């Protein structure tokens, strides 16, 4: 394996949970917003957002 | 005529109130009913109950 | 199952803790939602994990 520059797991979770900050509980639809925070020196792939 | 000679003792004093400092009104020391105080950004829990 | 690899009791496990020096968790860089320990499965799940 590479021993440096690859990964640093220091003070980072490998997944986060984000609570709703909007909820609409309409009769046939539901809306939810999330204010994402992508930290500095991190990168997100949206293929693993679900 | 023989139901004149009944006796009756008072019912027991039974005091029902709350606990000493509202003990067992908030879950502590539990998981699955654990409380979370956390950022609104990343949302990292700052409460770990064991 | 020891010699044939015919395992079948892997579904009873419920947690694993790794510690070095008896004072530092190996999952201690806060890599997991439950910070210390991996949990294999949840009994009493209300936090949807």
């Amino acid at each position: 394996a590479p021993t440096h520059d690859v990964t640093t797991d220091r003070s980072q979770r490998l997944t986060l949970r984000f609570v709703p900050v909007d909820r609409e509980d309409n009769t046939y639809s539901y809306k939810v917003r999330y204010t994402l925070a992508v930290g500095d020196n991190r990168v997100l792939d949206m293929a693993s957002t679900y | 005529e023989i139901n004149l000679v009944q006796q009756s003792m008072p019912n027991r004093p039974n005091y029902i109130g709350f606990r000493d400092n509202f003990i067992g009104l908030m879950y502590y020391n539990s998981t699955g009913n654990m409380g979370v105080l956390a950022g609104q950004a990343s949302q990292l829990n700052a409460v770990v109950d064991l | 199952p020891y010699l044939d690899g015919t395992f079948y009791l892997n579904h009873t496990f419920k947690k694993v803790s790794i510690t070095f020096d008896s004072s530092v968790s190996w999952p201690g860089n806060d890599r997991l939602l439950t910070p210390n320990e991996f949990e294999i499965k949840r009994t009493v799940d209300g936090e949807g994990y």
